[PDB]
């Protein structure tokens, strides 16, 4: 049973994902319909964004219990059959794919099927991995190179900081004291104009 | 009212600010669709959500451009 | 559902859209002479060419001129059933094009 | 053949028999392509030629026999009933390969929480796909002019309208 | 139409593969939108609904996930789970989900191609019109940001007179 | 692009159960539901089904419905309304009635 | 829950492109003759009965 319940808090976790993707969506669906004429891009995308945040969490949640949730498995009963005369169960735990994802699948085996075509088999798995190993290492290279700049300056580029340097702050820093003893000229004048201090 | 020269340094520091931000989106983006990229765990399920992923990154890195 | 959602082959004859309209011209004039009610300033009108024509003096560089030619079916010689009423339809001339 | 998105029932055999009971649930699960001809309950179905049998007799020779076997999980009499394909390599302890679904003289495969729960997943992510690479292509970026989808005077003709319009409809 | 040019038509026409081969709007844009994320929404609601009415088996957490709907039409406590063993592995689903990721990257690489290509037509206008912006100040003149925030506006009016008059410069293309 | 691979005699006994189908309404709608219309190579096998209205092949058909269907089906509005369940259920109790 | 057969995977083949390449044969009068092979109806005279 400590089975089950390691399966109770997993499966309580995912309900709360997608609970609040179900609000962000909604809140997407508000926006829409908010106004006649299509909603300006910014927007949108913005929240397009959102949403990409929260199928990514559902997706790392998924494949985190993934076993617990494989070994698990659900069927209706006890409680559910005084409501159990209805179809209403089948279609709310049918698994069966949206017809879009049905097709796709299929077009895209096609298109393997021209692969096949043009070479073996035995060949393409291999070459896979060396492919996947190939990306692990652009990733990697990429953290350095960019670790290596420098990004928040005011053209202070690699070659630029060899070149010279260029201080915002010292230039207002600058600008400030400048003005402030210039007041202080100001003042000293006024009372020089008043009554003589020359 | 502000000063002349709060004034101007108000203005540089919100231009750097929308800058930064905008070469930043374009950093962090690029580098999230490459840790992205590998799919060695390839859970059919975890590869479509990542199809998505990569499109929409790619289009809000165009739009840091922008 | 079949005929709202039946279209007719692509087909159509310009010989026979010209009979139509000849015949449509000469159908708003049965219309219009026992049409009950035209009121006196439209009493002038022309039946243009698939048209019906009214015009009446006006500013903003035009005249207030409307044409009317109409598509309901029923009504056709219905519409002299119903000489209380009918489906007209407009197209009015001024100097603006869009709105 | 994919077993799980399926929904299978024979009426015509229900009606040979007459109602569902109990038994005749098995024996319906032994015409549906979830049952598995090796099965043990079929290898005792074959070893007794048309003599009559009890069902405590039924539990007790499953448990006896090692191998793979459909027994009764739940059973509810008027319209549900609950099988799975549970393994046991010794008594008193079992592994569950599959679960299975009886409703309405109708079986189903009652499947795991993860492939349903992914498969929703699935559906959401190619519907975002679709919808934003659909706007993706749309918009149009001028610098100056902004972001673009693809007369005060004309504002004041249709205030004019709208206005006569209400006067029109008043009268 | 007219009764004159038909005539010409029609007089003209008089003059004169056994397959038949034949080869928008921003609402429209809109409705495709709005569906799909519609769809998205069900979908999700319904996995909502299922896992709320187990855990609300299990907890109160799930009462309040389950839809009104769903909770007034069927009573809680309803569904079941058990363990049981997970599916045998498909080899065409792995492939399948290779076969996309693939198709994916090479889909975003072209995207930033193409993005770069209509950006760098922007750039080109873009550099024309503040070229000719440079030619008119270069003469002296002053110019401001319109009101609509697009484009500029030189002042014709800044020799003298009373009335204060700008104008702004835009590209007939 | 896979080397077709068809049979001469075979497409013939198939591309008669095809027109058959088509005459069912709801392979239409499950059809629409599979978005077999957003492929324009399917409206192009289409017109390729017009070759069966023809008399010594339409000799051959059995459900005259299809080739109504058919017609139905080139209104594109049309293909969009029987993915609607609805309409399906309408074009079924036609039928049926008519029957 | 329902279902039923796809067309056949030639419906998949069509194309204008394809299309086109077919007319240019005609304009010039193996991959295009097996083209037209695909667009003709060879209706049969007698024999068969089954589905």
């Amino acid at each position: 049973d400590i089975s089950t319940e390691k399966t109770v808090e997993s499966l309580e976790a995912i309900r709360h994902r997608i609970a609040q993707i179900v609000q962000s969506l909604t809140h997407f669906l508000a926006i829409l319909h908010q106004s006649e004429s299509l909603s300006p891009w910014p927007t949108i995308h913005k929240n397009f964004n959102i949403l990409l945040s929260q199928i990514h969490s559902l997706s790392n949640n998924l494949a985190a219990h993934s076993h617990t949730l494989q070994t698990t498995s659900i069927y209706p009963s006890l409680e559910f059959p005084v409501k159990e005369q209805e179809p209403l169960l089948t279609t709310l735990l049918r698994t069966k794919a949206l017809p879009e994802v049905e097709e796709w699948e299929a077009n895209t085996l096609q298109e393997y099927e021209a692969s096949i075509s043009s070479q073996p088999k035995k060949k393409e798995a291999n070459d896979a991995y060396q492919k996947d190993q190939l990306w692990d290492q652009a990733r990697i290279i990429f953290m350095e190179e960019r670790e290596n700049y420098s990004w928040f300056d005011f053209v202070t580029r690699r070659q630029e900081s060899e070149g010279e340097f260029v201080s915002q702050r010292q230039l207002e820093i600058d600008r400030a004291t400048e003005e402030q003893n210039a007041n202080q000229m100001l003042t000293d004048i006024l009372s020089f104009m008043k009554s003589g201090k020359r | 009212s502000d000063s002349f020269q709060r004034q101007l340094v108000q203005r540089t520091n919100t231009l750097n600010s929308s800058i930064d931000n905008a070469t930043l989106t374009i950093l962090s983006r690029f580098q999230d669709i490459l840790d992205i990229a590998i799919n060695e765990g390839k859970d059919k399920y975890t590869v479509a959500p990542e199809v998505y992923q990569i499109e929409c990154h790619t289009v809000s890195m165009v739009r840091a451009v922008e | 559902t079949s005929k709202l959602y039946m279209l007719s082959e692509s087909p159509l004859s310009t010989k026979q859209i010209l009979q139509t309209l000849h015949a449509l011209n000469m159908l708003i004039r049965i219309r219009l002479s026992l049409y009950e009610i035209i009121p006196t300033p439209f009493q002038h009108f022309t039946i243009a060419n698939g048209r019906c024509t009214f015009t009446v003096p006006n500013e903003f560089s035009v005249s207030l001129t409307t044409n009317s030619q109409d598509p309901k079916s029923t009504g056709i010689s219905f519409q002299w059933i119903v000489v209380d009423f009918q489906f007209h339809l407009p197209d009015f001339s001024s100097t603006p094009a869009k709105y | 053949v994919d077993l799980t998105s399926i929904q299978w029932r024979m009426p015509e055999w229900v009606q040979s028999m007459g109602g569902l009971r109990t038994e005749n649930v098995l024996e319906y699960f032994s015409q549906s392509p979830f049952y598995s001809h090796k099965s043990n309950n079929e290898m005792l179905k074959m070893q007794s030629q048309f003599n009559a049998l009890d069902l405590g007799d039924l539990n007790s020779q499953l448990k006896r026999l090692t191998g793979i076997q459909f027994v009764i999980i739940h059973e509810r009499p008027p319209f549900l009933w609950v099988i799975q394909k549970q393994n046991r390599l010794n008594e008193n302890e079992v592994k569950p390969l599959t679960v299975y679904f009886v409703c309405n003289e109708n079986i189903y495969m009652a499947p795991n929480a993860y492939t349903l729960l992914a498969t929703r997943m699935l559906n959401a992510t190619y519907c975002f796909q679709k919808a934003l690479t659909k706007i993706e292509k749309f918009p149009q970026y001028n610098p100056q002019e902004g972001y673009t989808y693809p007369s005060p005077e004309d504002f004041s003709v249709v205030r004019a309208f709208m206005q006569s319009l209400h006067s029109s409809k008043e009268a | 139409l007219k009764e004159e040019d038909l005539q010409k038509e029609l007089q003209k026409e008089s003059i004169k593969t056994l397959d038949s081969k034949r080869n928008m709007d921003s609402q429209a844009y809109k409705k495709e939108l709005i569906e799909q994320i519609m769809i998205a929404q069900t979908e999700c609601s319904l996995a909502l609904d299922m896992t709320s009415l187990l855990l609300s088996k299990f907890k109160e957490n799930s009462i309040e996930t389950i839809s009104p709907f769903l909770k007034s039409t069927v009573p809680p406590s309803s569904l079941q789970f058990s363990r049981s063993q997970p599916p045998e592995s498909k080899e065409s689903d792995a492939t399948l989900a290779k076969c996309w990721k693939e198709k994916s990257l090479t889909s975003s690489c072209k995207f930033l191609f193409e993005a770069k290509e209509r950006l760098t037509s922007v750039v080109e206008t873009e550099h024309e019109y503040y070229t000719e912006l440079v030619k008119v100040k270069e003469a002296s003149w002053p110019l401001f940001n319109s009101q609509g925030s697009n484009h500029l506006s030189v002042q014709y009016s800044c020799l003298g007179g009373i009335s204060l008059g700008l104008g702004l410069i835009r590209m007939k293309p | 692009l896979l080397s077709k691979v068809p049979d001469d005699k075979s497409r013939f006994e198939i591309e008669l159960e095809f027109v058959q189908m088509l005459s069912n309404p709801w392979y239409l709608n499950f059809l629409a539901q599979h978005k077999y219309f957003e492929d324009e190579a399917f409206l192009q096998y289409l017109e390729y089904m017009e070759y069966w209205r023809e008399p010594e092949y339409v000799k051959f058909i059995i459900y005259p419905t299809c080739l109504h269907m058919l017609t139905l089906l080139k209104n594109p509005q049309f293909r969009n309304d029987i993915s609607r369940a609805d309409l399906s259920k309408q074009v079924n109790d036609e039928i049926y009635y008519e029957w | 829950f329902s279902a039923f057969p796809p067309p056949p995977p030639y419906y998949k083949l069509f194309t204008r492109e394809n299309i086109e390449k077919v007319i240019s044969n005609m304009e010039k009068e193996e991959i295009e003759s097996l083209a037209k092979l695909f667009k003709k109806p060879s209706c049969l005279t007698s024999g068969t009965y089954q589905m």
